């Protein structure tokens, strides 16, 4: 069939010349299809063979009988087009990938587009060429460092370059100016506050086959029971995921309270200020003179913007049998077997755990600072960066003022739209989208007469309805398997994030680990932890310089007697024809001492000679 | 006035009373295809295939 | 009694080629008579189209995280390496440096990275240079054009290789010139001496064997550069990733030639031999088989993205705690005695 020489004279046509370079439909001696022909000289055709097949059974070449010529067939183009669309624009910007504009305007599209230009990715329509202009962030990323920006005015779209990160430039020399190096040292500093959110838990979802595949019909159950235990594995995997989430939450709760020792004379509602630092926004109830629920102002502010919280699902499921408003998308999912269960621990006792962990770093015996008071602890932490102790002991009110200002700024930043609330809303939005996509599978026909068990039941006999029910059963089982696979893929990332959060709590909040570039951005001082909808919120405090001053330094000197000295976290400056020592983060000159530098019994030729340093 | 007809698919919007207020032909332009895919008359900003 | 400095190389995978699959052009046909039947299955393509989008979003997020970890806390001088001497105290570092001056644009790959990028063909720019040749006429036996016509494409990442190479080489020049942001303000030889003193070697031996340390560093760099002529363990994984990706793509493409219980593997033969009243029965089998294949593929992708993210997090941690700082954790950044 469709290959031979016995033709039919029913619908006759006229022979035409084989055109090359155009996507045409052919009827070559029986074989049909579409493609582009190309003439090529071949010498591998015998008298009994005239067509060329591929390794999979596809025509790739052939030879004509009337002209004795060889041709090669290639498939035609078939692809999609990218469309970048803004919020309230009138026409999206088009992008054809790997296709020049000289090919889409005369072979694919026939609309008079007054804006078109080639790029590294292909042809762009309804945009301008502005590659010479950079941009920090974008919402429509195309690829290869290119972005499309929408500017309200030609074409409102601009094709620009995407550069997310830069480097700080300082106008200084690189060469040795007389054996010295010119470096910038800060003079005035402050304390800055950053915030981050780490997800720990995930909504627990339970599905039942006794209501999803077969709602209440008996003829459906009679066919569902024939597959066997195909539905028990789903429940087993769901229970395993729930147990993993419970174990994770218990591990987090154990990591919160581990070795904390507090005084029994603290339940006074007045011990909330130390070293003129206000911590009322971080502490809640600690004692017995409170009710059942107790949180902090920051946690309350975070929870007031998230409706689908732990108590939100309960309050939504409670309003399903009353009669006030049953048109929500939550009760319809519960009536089909998809139900969200609350976790073991509530959002109140975790708040108490966080409050106790925060108090442990404020009052004796200071179980969170190894027995060191908060001001002395922060002073040692800021001294570890390479500053002098005199400027720290002389300026103590400024530190508390900076802490209070940073805390107030972090508290006020929640009124805007930050990344923490963005992720907290994105996780629940993704969960809701997944639930809706799983629920929508009940209205698909799956190649049947109707997407409803009642319409299939009361329209035909069981012998003709068994196949129609089996199709829907297979479709719904495939959908459930896909959902289970997605849940098993997500639980791994959830557990990894939770483990990272536990490690950060253990090594950044309760203890001060010497791991640099782990808890902050190199200048990390301390961190505090709070609860947040489905995760934890970390507030880090960092040392931020404000002013700078250039200075010439020398990385070590050479004393008299073939002995050398080297600085320890600092530099050597030359002030008033004398060599003094300065810190690596401050500019308080101090004389050289024994506990300030390190000695060596030999000095190299690169060190500067100074035989007048008699500070042995 | 006269215009031909054909079997086409449209996206219709119903108000609270039940009167059709907005209609989108899902085979006119690319914006119409985006609105048909998102099933909304004000889709979000992004790159669609 | 006598010592030396040795070098070692390790490769850590961070990214992965973003694969995009078209539904209507792959599962049913390129024709129009199949879509009328495919529309009966409801919104089945939405999940397949969203899984790949989520995977690509996760890849972009982790790439941005790696870029942020590489480009954090870096302060360089304005008079950068504009044809300046790339050696510090007789230590030639030109092999692992590109160019970051006002001139020398559109090219930021170091001579060391060129040896790695020349041994592979399916790189970031490889797919771009191989996809734009299908229109003008590529090789007759080219499979990428067929995969693109069937709906399987590879999208480039949001950041090019040149930009990543520039961000990487901007961190090497950090701890070579003032200010030393990657060494907490300590010069390179002084930092090496401080890091090697922690093992037990006294300063009297270090201050007299600086030329020995420089020669050891130069010899180690030369050996690491020359080791790319053979097949080491670093290039093995780079080749294996591409081979596995190509094998997966070929196995996914081969599903179109199966029968799945029908009478033919091509709809052109079915539509040219039977009527519509006896065509859906044959098309349903192919539709179900190809949908099952796509589901298996997206499940495998969701299973692999987890290990990809784990490796990326490991790489981020190693970058944050090994090169840009000195962590007092033994047996983490190397095999015991770690100097740099
Ligand atoms: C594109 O159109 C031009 C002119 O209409 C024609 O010469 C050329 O062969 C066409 N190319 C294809 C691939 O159809
Ligand atoms: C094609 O080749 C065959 C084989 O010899 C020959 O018989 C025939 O005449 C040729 N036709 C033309 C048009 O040259
Ligand atoms: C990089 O520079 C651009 C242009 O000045 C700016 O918009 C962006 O915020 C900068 N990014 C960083 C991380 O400094
Ligand atoms: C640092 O800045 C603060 C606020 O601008 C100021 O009160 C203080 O006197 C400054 N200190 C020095 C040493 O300049
Ligand atoms: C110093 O002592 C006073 C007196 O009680 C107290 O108010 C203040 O908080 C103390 N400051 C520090 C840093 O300990």
């Amino acid at each position: 069939i469709n290959s031979g020489t016995t033709c039919s004279n029913d619908l006759l046509y006229s022979n035409t010349e084989i055109s090359t370079g155009v996507c045409v439909n052919y009827d070559l001696y029986g074989i049909t299809g579409q493609g582009i022909f190309k003439e090529v000289s071949a010498a591998y055709y015998n008298n009994w063979q005239n067509l060329l097949y591929d390794s999979n059974g596809n025509i790739i070449g052939f030879k004509d009988f009337l002209t004795n010529k060889t041709y090669t067939i290639l498939p035609c183009y078939s692809g999609r087009v990218s469309a970048a669309f803004y919020q309230n624009s009138s026409s999206p910007a088009l992008l054809y990938r790997n296709l020049k504009c000289s090919y889409v305007l005369n072979n694919i599209s026939f609309i008079s587009q007054p804006f078109y230009f080639d790029s590294y990715l292909g042809c762009v329509l309804n945009a301008v060429n502005l590659t010479s202009y950079s941009v920090s962030s974008c919402d429509l990323r195309m690829g290869s460092g290119f972005c499309i920006d929408y500017a309200l005015p030609s074409s409102p779209y601009r094709f620009v370059t995407f550069e997310p990160f830069n480097v700080s430039f300082v106008n200084d020399s690189v060469e040795t100016v007389g054996g010295l190096f010119e470096i910038q040292i800060p003079t005035n500093f402050t304390i800055a506050g950053h915030e981050e959110f780490i997800q720990t838990s995930s909504p627990k979802v339970t599905i039942d086959c006794s209501a999803f595949v077969c709602s209440n019909y008996a003829a459906c159950h009679d066919l569902l029971s024939e597959y066997g235990t195909f539905c028990d594995n789903i429940n087993s995997i769901l229970n395993e995921v729930n147990d993993l989430l419970d174990i994770t939450q218990l591990q987090v709760a154990n990591a919160l309270m581990q070795g904390v020792t507090l005084s029994s004379n603290l339940n006074t509602n007045l011990h909330s200020d130390v070293d003129n630092i206000d911590f009322k926004s971080l502490l809640g109830c600690l004692g017995s003179q409170c009710g059942s629920s107790s949180r902090s102002p920051l946690e309350d502010l975070l929870f007031n913007k998230v409706k689908l919280s732990d108590v939100g699902f309960v309050e939504a499921y409670n309003n399903c049998t009353g009669g006030s408003e049953i048109r929500d998308l939550l009760c319809v999912q519960s009536f089909n077997g998809i139900k969200v269960l609350p976790p073991i621990l509530s959002e109140t006792q975790i708040s108490g755990y966080t409050t106790a962990a925060t108090v442990a770093a404020m009052f004796p015996p200071w179980s969170a600072a190894a027995g060191v008071p908060f001001p002395l602890n922060v002073q040692y932490r800021i001294n570890g960066l390479g500053v002098t102790m005199d400027v720290l002991n002389k300026n103590q009110k400024l530190i508390a003022n900076a802490f209070n200002k940073a805390l107030l700024s972090i508290q006020n930043g929640f009124t805007a739209t930050p990344s923490a609330l963005a992720k907290i809303q994105s996780v629940v939005n993704a969960n809701a989208q997944a639930l809706n996509s799983l629920l929508q599978q009940l209205f698909n026909k799956f190649g049947a007469i109707s997407s409803s068990l009642q319409e299939i039941l009361s329209r035909l006999d069981p012998p003709e309805a068994q196949v129609q029910i089996d199709r829907l059963i297979n479709g719904r089982l495939t959908a459930l398997n896909a959902y289970v696979s997605q849940q098993l893929s997500d639980i791994t990332l959830i557990k990894a994030g939770a483990s990272r959060a536990i490690e950060k709590v253990n090594e950044c909040v309760k203890s001060q680990s010497p791991r640099i570039n782990f808890c902050g951005n190199g200048n990390h001082i301390l961190s505090l932890v709070q609860n947040a909808p489905y995760g934890l919120l970390f507030i880090h405090f960092s040392y931020k310089p404000t002013s700078f001053k250039t200075v010439l330094v020398s990385p070590g000197l050479c004393l008299s007697g073939d002995r050398g000295i080297a600085p320890k976290q600092g530099y050597f400056i030359k002030q008033n024809d004398s060599w003094m020592f300065t810190g690596s983060s401050y500019y308080y000159p101090e004389p050289i001492s024994d506990k300030n530098v390190v000695f060596m019994n030999s000095c190299s030729v690169n060190f500067t000679k100074a035989p007048f340093i008699y500070l042995n | 006035w006269v215009t031909p007809l054909s079997r086409r698919q449209y996206l219709l919007n119903f108000d609270e009373h039940g009167v059709i207020t907005n209609a989108v032909d899902c085979s006119s332009s690319f914006l119409s295809e985006i609105q048909c895919k998102t099933q909304s008359f004000a889709p979000n900003t992004g790159v669609y295939d």
